[PDB]
Parts: structure tokens; sequence; C-alpha cells
């Protein structure tokens, strides 16, 4: 099959700036049959560009396409807030159509340190035999952050899961929630529960903790 | 205006088959090609195959050849996708898409019109409503709800029946090793409000017809 590789994977720009997204094919795309799509969270993809440089109905002039052979580009001449989304290329020059892996275009802003909160498991949950401990990292930028769970100073690894919100449309920050899961039996055997957070906006890691019972 | 409307979410056990429909309206049907494209959570778009209803000609992606059948009903302007031998790897949103129209009625080939998508979840897990636990607050305080052990996706969360929107963050669910999902929803509020204001998270899990209103106290 023809493999499409997009670049960059994820990058950040500000409204007003010019964005250039790239799509490289493993073989030449026949007739320049290369399309670009925009996709926002929860939506179906939206056709922007077809046949390398053709623009779909309803698509603003700030979007343009170029390229030939194996190298193609989507240019957004002057970014608007509505333009921050995921973008996909697609080749349809052969019967076996393929898509690139996607490029996420996010909004650049100044560094913002997370506000950190820790939550003990509820008494209600403890009745069921399982304890969930939750750590919240609120309104930070950039997206990269590290959470380290500690139970009586023992580093926990492999027993937590985390997820991150979409970039906030107003302040362009992210938030992160991490849940540490332990049995009630293990939870009741230990005292100090801590979430240690590392982030570019923090000169040194921040730890929030609680003592079980207190 | 061309509109593609797909059938509702599906839940399947492994080994089983799934049939998804896509009804087209507002334009010519048989002449243009309809395609199916899927997207696993957080992953890329993947083309499955297409059909031109007029001549019933089909074209399938090599990786899915033998597992996928696409058909069309001209009398109802509906196209169908059937996928067999389902495994958890097939959990994805499935989209139907139609080629565009050009000057003098010539087909575009690029996918101009799209359905809303259909979630197909494949798992051994059984439908289960969530347990909702408080994330209790300790100038700004955070509180929330932990929506644990539900299946399948999705769940929605509001606060104070829609009266509280500022500072709300509802996180993407995680899939636990148990095969059940869990998500959290939080809100930041003035610490001074903790003694006076009531906070309730409203959780709706449509797949199990479960609704929960959970008061969160300090």
């Amino acid at each position: 099959e023809i493999v499409l590789t997009q670049s960059p994977g994820t990058f950040a720009l500000s409204p007003g700036e010019r964005a250039t997204l790239s799509c490289r094919a493993s073989q030449s795309v026949s007739g320049g049959a290369l399309a670009w799509y925009q996709q926002k969270a929860g939506q179906a993809p939206r056709l922007l560009i077809y046949g390398t440089s053709g623009r779909a109905t309803g698509v603003p002039g700030r979007f343009s396409g170029s390229g030939s052979e194996t190298d193609f580009s989507l240019t957004i001449s002057r970014l608007e807030p509505e333009d921050f989304a995921v973008y996909y290329c697609q080749q349809y020059g052969t019967s076996q159509s393929t898509f690139g892996q996607g490029t996420r275009l996010e909004t650049r802003r100044t560094v913002a340190a997370p506000s950190v909160f820790i939550f003990p498991p509820s008494d209600e949950q403890l009745k069921s035999g399982t304890a969930s401990v939750v750590c919240l990292l609120n309104n930070f930028y950039p997206r990269e952050a590290k959470v380290q769970w500690k139970v009586d100073n023992a580093l926990q690894s492999g027993n937590s899961q985390e997820s991150v919100t979409e970039q906030d449309s107003k302040d362009s920050t992210y938030s992160l929630s991490s849940t540490l899961t332990l049995s009630k039996a293990d939870y009741e055997k230990h005292k100090v529960y801590a979430c240690e957070v590392t982030h570019q906006g923090l000169s040194s890691p921040v730890t929030k903790s609680f003592n079980r019972g207190e | 205006k061309v509109q593609l409307v797909q059938s509702g979410a599906e839940l399947k056990k492994p080994w089983s088959s799934v049939r998804v429909s896509c009804k087209a309206s507002g334009g010519s049907f048989s002449s243009y090609a309809f395609n199916w494209v899927r997207q696993a959570p957080g992953q890329r778009l993947e083309w499955l195959g297409g059909i031109v209803p007029l001549v019933s000609s089909t074209n399938y992606a090599q990786r899915f050849r033998g597992r996928v059948t696409i058909s069309a009903d001209r009398s109802t302007s509906t196209v169908y996708l059937e996928m067999t031998g389902l495994t958890s790897a097939d959990t994805a949103v499935y989209f139907c898409a139609r080629e565009g129209e050009g000057w003098f009625g010539r087909p575009l080939r690029a996918f101009e019109f799209w359905g809303q998508g259909t979630l197909v979840t494949v798992s051994t897990a059984s439908t289960k409503g969530p347990s909702v636990f408080p994330l209790a607050p300790s100038g700004t305080a955070a509180l929330g709800c932990l929506v644990k052990d539900y299946f399948p996706e999705p769940v929605t969360v509001s606060w104070n029946s829609g009266a509280l929107t500022s500072g709300v963050h509802t996180f993407p669910a995680v899939l636990q090793s148990s095969g059940l999902y869990s998500l959290s929803s939080v809100v930041t509020v003035p610490s001074s409000s903790l003694g006076t204001q009531t906070y309730i998270c409203n959780v709706n899990h449509k797949p199990s017809n479960t609704k929960v209103d959970k008061k969160v106290e300090p």
C-alpha cells in the first residue's frame, strides 16, 4: 500500500500565524489525487482540499494545498481560533486509498504551572473493597507533565491511569486526572498518600499528600 | 443539501458480526460512491471500502478483505456495512462518507459528505451502570465525582443540573484492565462557597439507562 507520513506530529502556533503541514507518500501519488481533512473532537472529518490544491465548497481562502510526486503540503495562511484541530491527508490515486496518521495543531501560549489537588478514596467506595486515589493537575501549559504516585514513600508504577482534557478554548491550557487504584486491604495498611508533579512551569516538583484517617 | 444519517451505537461480543446503516438524502444516490472509514479512540482514520450503488460495484481495503461486505438499497437510499469476526481491535467509530459533486455532475472521489459516525464497541464485558463516588474538597477549592466501572462508552456529566459551567473539566474515560471504563469530572469553586453552596454532579449513562445525581460535600 501507499503509506502517508505526516509532519509534524503535534505542534503549536498562535492565531495570526502561518501553518504549514506536510504529507509524504511512500510512492508517487497518481495525478496528485491527494486530499486534506480537518477533524475536531467528536466530529466527522471535514474535506478541505482535494486534488492537491482544489478547495472544497465552504472552505475559506486561507486554506491552500500544494505539492507533487511524494511531497504535499497544506498551508493555513493566517490562523484563526477555529483552525486548531487535527488534520489528515489522504491519497486516492489508486483503488486502495490510505490516510496519514494525523497532525495535531494546538494553540501556543505562555508556560502555566499546574494547580495540584489530591483526593482520598470515599468511605462509600471502600465498602466495595477497592480504593481509588485521584490527583488533579489543573490548567497548565504545555501538555507534557509527569505524575508520580507514592504510598509511604514507595513509588507506584503500573497501577495508575491518567487522561488529559482537550486544550481549553478560552485559556489554551490542559488539565490532567490520574487515578491510583489499590485494594482496600492495601490502602488501610499505609498512611501517607502522595502525588508528585513535575512540569516546566515548576522550578521544583510539587507534592500534594494526605495521611489516611486524618 | 446532502445528508448522511447513520444507525445507532452497537455493542458486540468477540466473534460476532455487526451491521451498520447509512441513509442518504438531499441528492442523487446511485451514481455516487459511498465509503466506510473507521477510527479507533485516539487513532487515525482508516478506509474500509466503498460501493457505487448504480452498478453495485464494490472495492475493499486489503486488510479487511474477507471480513467486510458493503451493500446498498436504492429503494431506501441506504448503504450498509457488515463486518464479521469482530475482536476488541475493531472497537471504533465507523463513518460513512460520500464522494463530492463537481461541475457537470462528475464525481469528485474525495470524501465530501460524512455521516455522524456510529460507535461499535467489541468486548466480553457486559453493560453496566457506573458507581459515582465523591471527590471531596479539602482561595480556590477543587471538588468532583469519580464515575467508576461502567460499560460501554459514553457517559455525560453536568454540575448542578447545568447551573454550574465555569471551571468544569470532564476527563476522557480510561479503559481499565477489568474491561470497564472510569472517568472523573471536576470543578474549581471559591473555598468560601463550600459552607453555603450545594454541589451535585449529574451523571448520565445512556447505554445502561442509568442516571445518578451525586451530592459532593466537604
